[PDB]
């Protein structure tokens, strides 16, 4: 039907309605303007008016000017075709490489799947990364936390990820930019053309690139990473996948929707943030989630404020938290890549229960001896190198050697490093790892392990010349 | 016929206060729309209501009564742009006061206008030159690039601006064209005193000849204020859309902050953190991606953004700042300790951080700045046993004395920004230890003595050096045998 | 025109007038009162409805009572005959000695000088106190802030600048008494009636008194901070000559407007502050300036509230100054008076292209050491003094000597401090600090130079400390 | 004109009535004393507010020159004498 501008505040708008109502959350098309402009039915006020929330600058604006109901939701393109695609909000193609011709359209609000639907079983999901996979696992159809922003090849992780989740998974994957600053957009697209994950030419793209840019409306800003999901529920029960879904950054999407209930005009909860704060979390968190058909795992960058991890921000984001991945400066400068701290990245399937016995002890003894060899940090600058015992001498020459085969070359960087690129099997990295704490490779030196794929690689690298 | 009154395109004010007019009528506004009033003040109605507008007086509200007829006029709010306005001190909307006469300008551009898509953009990789080493080799800047100048108040944050623009003259007066840059300074919210202490400065340096400043005071309304940064920004893209290069400085962004604030809170917007609406963060969002650097497909021109932004007692995790933090693409962070304990600019080198960094300086400056940033760094993390080490390791004591003398390095006087081919040399002598038996306070008079000879003797080594673009292992030689006997004779 | 008063709450009136509307800032008029009650137009709330605020109190005030409007705001008796006079808020003399029989009537609310009318020319004014000629000196026809919370020495501070300055000074001078003491301005008036500024035989008078002190309503302590300046502002413009205008305390204006701020129907702003603190400052202090037409040295005591200078109020007063000098309760706790910051006070003309480069010197190189002693209190207050070496150590007894000679025996604080008051000239203060930075008094004990003059004193006090 | 502050640290250490003397000021000063008072008065107020600053900062072992040692003796007596 139709419906006119009664009230135009910022960038909410209100609209009446002569006989039926669009329901909340419904998309509004307005009419006779430049561009595309949609407004999210937020409320119902009363008297046929409705309270809109703007994807869009909401300047030029007539009181009385005809909107018409879309009678559903924000609808956008999901299909095969969406891949190598820069989307925004709307499903509107941001590339200027024609309109997306997708056979469905599907609206980004939609429940989060039922208990029925729900994965009993808890597994792993085998990333190719050895750092990931031995000591901070993924957990196929859960939530990751990534600490650090760029400066330590942050673009390149995530891009690896996406070509061996592709690789060894069959499984595509979705990056939803929350507040995506306009010159890193333009560098993050490239960066993927030119390291092989969009293509360009023909169609063996693996990823769905959303952009919620800053200079965008905090409507826009907050419904982009929904966007973005729903371009990956496709990919989950429509073609069955192992699905990977990437937020940065997620502090973003939650400064975007305290604005939204800010603008509303909502009374603040604690600290400034909205009083939906819990709910605005859980309604897009629980779509995160291993089904029947497939799985969305989600890897999010973390902003916390203040570096305060009680603030509310961070502390509902860790609620949904299964893992976390810290990308240090530290680790970065030392020569390991990638750049993770292997001691201070945690995950909650680090049991016995869901990886297995062996997987376990092997990445606990990993993490002790990494520990012991801090522990020893001090010692060893300050007494005499020579002076400590059998084995004070012995575990810190070993655990040298094990954050060295942390180091892993990847295959997206084979433009930049010339180096070839490795996706190492699960098993292959817990043996690998179990083997250097048995001290089977007592005898081989250092720079041995140091950018390697699997065991064997180091020991043929050993060799050399002499 | 009578009292009929055309409330398709005219009304009537029904209560004005506080800069906040009330209209009826008016049926046909569109929002954001330039308003007349009676007294022929212009307004904007930045509130579309059911049975009214609110419209925020673009001057003293006294002239504004009950019942006075607001006509609309067709405004398309947008201010002059173009060359001509090169040495004028223009007001928030164009309009000279600088007691000069009227511009000559031709072109006029909106100041509302959307910031450039994902495509037409190219990735940042030319210099955009402060003349400031402690900048140019630790927080570097380039073009279409945006970064923040964040400390408390006198902390240096308006001098690394003003040493920037004077910069400028040493590329604007040459033959290299692509090499130029333009200046825009937006004065938001300050006091005319100051304002003018600042254009004189400029023009003391020969600068003014290239430099816009727009300047909306403390004493201009608040809408005046609010669109001043916008503005110059449309001042700035003029440049930037016709294939040349502009550097803008909004200062301050803090300043805008609070006088959005007012409006919202007047037109009864519902408050948030500190009484700032919801859409002060899309305040700054969208004035900040306006600056970019365009492809070869659109002229190659850019704009650069450089934001000012006061902090209370350090804290940058105040709401405003906060957002302007993650808005751009890097910070300089300037603190009072630093100040006063001698270290000026007051940069600090820990938190201070640029993404763009080491793509956008020369592949002269990225030689020596790399292995600057790693050795300030390991001097930080022991900075603090600096005297009391008596018996520390003779490995820390060396990178206690590397750092110290450094830091002797990166300090400046102001108004003398110095060439990237001159900084590179001065930055030369420190990091490859040819300054590590000097002792601490000779540093300064040897740099300046140093520097003084360079310029005056091997005028073909630095022309080398910016030529080049890098420094060969020739120059490298020929940098070393100048220190080692420059040094020499120094402390004879 | 007349009004019906058709709501009263505080100081806040709200009148309806059936015909003609008088417009915002208007003068209103209350008919029927003892002592004469003046509203100003403040919004027109619709329905020929304006709100106003009550320069006095509004007690005995009935509903409907008739108003009359009196065309125009505020306007004050101006000019040469203002001289030797208390006016109030309103223009109405307070010193009863009849009518200020003045040519001109100017009015409160008037327009900040314009961009092209700006001066950019300063020199120093020495004031004789180390503190300030040292560290931050005052510009010469510019704009002086003083900093403090309550009880640290805003006052006292700005009435030895009056001793020192204004007495010695050719032109006119403005007090302006806002929002503080009553008394306070009692024993200043008879104060510049003993040495001889304000004359009551004959027309010499150099002063103009202006007081709306925290005795008065909101209203009225919002608005005599416009009387005072408005009465520099003849004396600036139609005189030409030099102004010395002394504002006691300039933060109540922005007090007074909160506290009627809500009442106007305003969401409040951060800290319960008004919205409009930004532009009601910016069209005041504007005001507060020297122009190619005149100069005026203003002083400006500003109030710290909570002892937080982030406090709304005096942290947006900041960007209004030439110089700042900023007072601590830490400071003045230890006895230091004046409690000046030497770490938090800045000045325009702290260039040595205007002071002299051994000026600037001595001055950076006094703020370093204190700033040195300042990161070593921490340290060495838990791990001792002996872990300092002979070169650091050094520094503490020389910070704290430093630390010590800035402190100063004022002339105005004889009834505090227990000594005749000091006066130290420009270069007697830098051969000072010159002297023990180089480190030529490291053997004279710290208590020596503990409140003295010149640093000769400084040697005198510890020949006497001796024995 | 002034106030007279009161803490519990003092109460209890002793000192009563628990007076700070370097929070505390009389803004009408001496002028408000007997010329007797004054003659004994003048200037122990900025005196003690000085001891009881060198009183913290002398108890790290530092060895003190007579002339610092004669106000630490001073102050101590004073602050029983009231
Ligand atoms: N590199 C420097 N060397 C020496 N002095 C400096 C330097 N930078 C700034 N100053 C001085 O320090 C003062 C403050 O510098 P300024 O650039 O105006 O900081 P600011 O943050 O804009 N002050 P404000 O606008 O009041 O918050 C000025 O008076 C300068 O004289
Ligand atoms: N130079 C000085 N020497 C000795 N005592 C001083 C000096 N300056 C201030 N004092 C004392 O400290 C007190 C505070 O002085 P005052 O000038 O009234 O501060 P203030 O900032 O105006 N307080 P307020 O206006 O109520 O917030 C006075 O009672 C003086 O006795
Ligand atoms: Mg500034
Ligand atoms: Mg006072």
């Amino acid at each position: 039907t139709t419906g006119r501008i009664v009230a135009v505040i910022g960038a909410v708008v209100d609209v009446q309605f002569d006989e039926g109502l669009p329901p909340i959350l419904n998309a509004l098309e307005v009419q006779g303007r430049e561009t595309r402009l949609v407004l999210e039915v937020a409320q119902h006020l009363g008297e046929s008016t409705v309270r809109t929330i703007a994807m869009d600058g909401t300047e030029g604006l007539v009181r009385g000017q005809k909107v018409l109901d879309s009678g559903a939701p924000i609808r956008i393109p999901v299909g095969p075709e969406t891949l190598g695609r820069i989307m925004n909000v709307i499903g509107e193609p941001i590339d200027e490489r024609g309109p997306i011709k997708t056979k469905q359209f599907a609206a980004i609000h939609a429940e989060a799947p039922e208990f029925v639907e729900m994965s009993v079983e808890q597994e792993i999901l085998v990333t190719g990364i050895k750092v990931v996979d031995l000591l901070a696992p993924y957990a196929k159809g859960g939530k990751i936390g990534l600490f650090g922003g760029a400066g330590v090849g942050k673009t390149v992780l995530i891009m690896e990820l996406i070509n061996n989740v592709a690789k060894a998974h069959g499984g595509y994957s979705v990056f939803a930019g929350v507040g995506e600053r306009t010159r890193e957009g333009n560098d993050l697209y490239h960066e993927m053309i030119e390291s092989g994950v969009i293509n360009l030419k023909d169609a063996t793209s693996k990823v769905a690139l959303v952009y919620g840019q800053m200079n965008e409306p905090p409507g826009a800003r907050a419904r982009v990473a929904l966007t973005g999901l729903t371009v990956a529920e496709y990919f989950r029960d429509q073609e069955g996948q192992d699905v990977l879904l990437f937020i940065d950054n997620i502090f973003r999407f939650t400064q975007a929707g305290s604005e939204v209930s800010a603008l509303l005009g909502r009374i603040p909860s604690a600290v400034g943030y909205q009083p939906t704060l819990a709910t605005d979390m859980g309604t897009m968190q629980e779509r995160i989630t291993t089904t029947k058909k497939g799985s969305i795992t989600s890897v999010q960058a973390i902003y916390v404020p203040a570096d305060d991890l009680t603030d509310p921000a961070p502390a509902t984001t860790f609620a949904h938290l299964d893992a976390t991945t810290v990308l240090s400066r530290a680790i970065a400068e030392l020569g390991i890549y990638p750049a993770v701290d292997p001691l201070d990245s945690t995950s909650r399937i680090m049991d016995p229960n869901i990886v297995g016995s062996e997987h376990y002890d092997v990445a606990r003894g990993v993490q002790k001896i990494l520990q012991d060899y801090k522990s020893l940090q001090d010692i060893i600058a300050i007494l005499g190198m020579d002076e400590l015992s059998e084995e004070d001498k012995l575990t810190v020459s070993r655990a040298r050697k094990i954050q060295r085969f942390l180091s892993q070359p990847f295959q997206v960087a084979e433009v930049f490093t010339g180096h070839l690129g490795k996706l190492v099997p699960l098993k292959e990295t817990i043996k690998g790892f179990q083997q250097i704490l048995a001290g089977e490779y007592d005898h081989l030196p250092e720079q041995a392990f140091y950018m390697v794929g699997p065991i064997e690689e180091a020991v043929a690298k050993a060799d050399k010349l002499a | 016929a009578d009292t009929s009154v055309d409330l398709e395109e005219t009304g009537r004010v029904l209560s004005i206060g506080d800069g906040i007019a009330r209209v009826h009528g008016l049926r046909n506004v569109q929002a954001e729309e330039m308003v007349e009033f009676s007294s022929g003040l212009k307004g904007m109605s930045l509130n579309l209501e059911p049975d009214n507008v609110g419209v925020v007086v673009f001057g003293n509200d006294k002239l504004i009564k009950e019942g006075d007829i607001v006509k609309r006029t067709g405004a398309i709010v947008d201010v002059p742009v173009g060359e001509e306005l090169l040495g004028r001190v223009v007001d928030a909307l164009g309009n000279a006061i600088d007691g000069k006469g009227p511009i000559g300008s031709k072109a006029r551009r909106r100041v509302g206008l959307k910031a450039p898509g994902i495509i037409p953009r190219i990735s940042v990789r030319e210099p955009m030159q402060t003349g400031i080493k402690a900048v140019d080799s630790l927080v570097p800047i380039g073009r279409g690039q945006r970064e923040l100048i964040i400390g408390d108040r006198q902390t240096g944050k308006t001098s690394i601006a003003i040493d920037t623009i004077i910069n400028q003259k040493r590329f604007n007066d040459g033959t290299d064209e692509k090499k130029k840059l333009y200046c825009i300074y937006v004065a938001i919210g300050q006091k005319r005193s100051t304002v003018a202490q600042l254009v004189k400065r400029l023009t003391d340096a020969d600068a003014m000849k290239y430099t816009i400043v727009v300047s909306a005071t403390a004493s201009d309304a608040a809408p005046l204020q609010y669109l001043a940064p916008y503005s110059g920004c449309s001042m700035g893209e003029y440049f930037r859309d016709n294939g040349k290069h502009a550097l803008i400085i909004y200062d301050d962004l803090s300043k805008q902050a609070v006088a959005y604030r007012q409006m919202s809170l007047l037109l009864r917007r519902p408050p948030g953190r500190e009484a700032y609406p919801g859409d002060v963060f899309y305040l700054h969002s969208r004035l900040l991606e306006r600056a970019a650097k365009m492809n070869d497909a659109f002229g190659g021109g850019s704009l650069t953004a450089l934001p000012v932004i006061e902090t209370q007692a350090g804290d940058v995790s105040a709401y405003i700042p906060t957002n302007v933090i993650s808005i751009t693409d890097g910070q300089i962070f300037l603190e009072t300790e630093l100040f006063y304990k001698g270290i000026r600019p007051a940069i600090n080198v820990g938190l201070s951080v640029s993404r763009v960094g080491s793509a956008a300086q020369t592949r002269a400056m990225k030689q020596v700045a790399g292995t600057m940033k790693l050795e300030l760094a390991q001097y930080r993390e022991v900075a603090a046993f600096a005297q009391f080490g008596s018996d520390l390791d003779a490995a820390t004591q060396q990178l206690l004395s590397r750092g110290v003398r450094l830091t002797e390095l990166l300090k400046q006087g102001q108004y003398s920004p110095m060439a990237i081919e001159e900084q590179v040399a001065v930055i030369y002598a420190g990091v490859r230890g040819y300054l590590d038996k000097l002792e601490p306070s000779k540093i300064t008079k040897f740099e300046n003595a140093f520097l003084s000879h360079v310029i005056s003797q091997h005028q073909a080594l630095l022309g080398k050096i910016r030529t080049d673009g890098k420094i060969s292992e020739e120059s490298d030689a020929k940098l070393k045998e100048i220190v080692t006997n420059f040094l020499a004779g120094f402390e004879a």
